[PDB]
């Protein structure tokens, strides 16, 4: 959930 | 009448959902193209992989959401992804054709689309009738914009922590909600409980998707035209 | 002259290149188009994924190579699908234009949008050099094909296992190869030799690749604009 | 490698 973790900044 | 708080909740959510969400179906250019074997899948890949970025830009500056750990903002937006965007969706279907009309012959999503991209009738049956019945309510944009907040912060869904942190945020948006219904909603006195029987609708059409996506994602030809966002969400990590 | 053996092997390397590569580019249309902060970065990915395909397709018609274990298939193909691709694309360089000319002004990858890709001049600049290179040594359909299969079957890469086996698959493309050019390819004495030299540029052009997508694949803002087989040729696993 | 795997038949 990397991306999202970048997505949620 | 309204207090301060509840109406700077609903100025809150209006001005992200006004953010995230584009009536002209601008981006749509940018995807992989339609094609009418699972032809669509490309496409509407592309389509749900935009739909989860904007999802997580409305989430972002829903009130409380920033301050929950990252593991429940991520557990809440893996889980009630697929509800927002069915959620969000309703705002581009049409009665007149029963599809969603995001533009022009391309971009109009009928059913037989729906079906070339690896979906079955047990999904599109209740969706539809699932877009129908919210359409008839005829939300107005604070109601629709607080359904997709309320959805979003259900305590009900697996992987989260803090479940009393956030039934409490979701608890207060209803208020909003119910206030708002009663104040500003003429001939509203049945709107609120048609509300939140949506949200029931949508844990069931959530199961019959994920049930179907689990087949797609175990055929290595199918989740090849996934997207990485698409598959990160919705997989099972 | 050459022998019954040899030839096969040449019908079906040119048979099995033809049926893996596109004169047209008509596959383009189905790409996520190009756009000219890495604007060009999902088309290009888009076409790198193609390719990968088109690859494998062309790998498995190798004589040899359906047999080796499918590990050795894969640990084969991870380790030189970039060099493929740079080769199969000198099909499309362009020396007027120092770019590919896919066709038209959309699909005509020039320095500029490769940059935009995510990719730097360190890469870029021996890459050009490698294109027109190769360009100026004009090969026959027959050396085009035969250098692909050779740099493919090359046992000096990570993850082989049998590398007696497919080093004697190698070691008979080669004979293939300098047989070709002394019977059939007229003023050749020196190309088998400029060939063999490619292969190395080949070696660092791909190490120079991997180190710049080693930075994207970090990035989750730039993987994300990845496909899945992207990742999974590319990756480390 | 699964989706290598299947493209590898
Ligand atoms: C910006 C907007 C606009 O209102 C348009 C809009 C429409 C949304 C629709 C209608 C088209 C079909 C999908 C995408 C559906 C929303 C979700 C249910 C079914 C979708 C499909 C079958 C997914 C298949 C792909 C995977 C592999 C994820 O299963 C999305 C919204 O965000
Ligand atoms: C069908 C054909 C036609 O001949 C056209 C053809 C051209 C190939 C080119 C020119 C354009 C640039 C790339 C794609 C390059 C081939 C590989 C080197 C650089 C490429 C780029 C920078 C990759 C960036 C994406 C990742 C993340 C993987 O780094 C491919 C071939 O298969």
């Amino acid at each position: 959930h990397k991306i999202l973790h970048r997505l949620l900044q | 009448m309204l207090s301060d708080e509840q109406m700077q909740i609903i100025n809150s959510l209006v001005e992200a959902h006004h953010k995230t969400y584009d009536d002209s179906y601008s981006d749509f250019v940018r995807f992989r193209p339609p094609v009418r074997r699972l032809s669509m899948l490309p496409h509407l890949a592309d389509l749900v992989s935009y739909s989860i970025q904007k999802v997580i830009g409305f989430a972002k500056m829903i009130p409380g959401f920033r301050d929950l750990t990252a593991e429940d903002q991520i557990a809440l937006l893996k889980s009630s992804a697929i509800e927002i965007i069915m959620l969000r969706s309703n705002q581009s279907f049409s009665l007149e054709d029963m599809s969603w009309s995001c533009g022009g012959p391309d971009f109009k999503y009928c059913i037989n689309d729906v079906t070339k991209a690896g979906h079955t009738l047990e999904l599109l049956e209740p969706l539809v009738k699932f877009q129908v019945g919210l359409k008839k309510l005829k939300l107005h944009e604070e109601e629709h914009v607080l359904l997709m907040a309320i959805c979003l912060l259900s305590p009900d869904r697996p992987g989260v922590q803090d479940h009393v942190r956030i039934e409490a945020l979701q608890d207060r948006l209803c208020d909003v909600l119910q206030a708002y219904i009663r104040i500003q909603h003429p001939g509203g006195r049945l709107l609120y409980a048609k509300m939140i029987q949506k949200l029931a609708d949508l844990r069931s059409l959530n199961e019959e998707h994920s049930k179907q996506y689990r087949s797609l994602s175990f055929q290595p030809e199918h989740s090849m035209q996934l997207t990485p966002l698409v598959l990160e969400v919705f997989g099972s990590e």
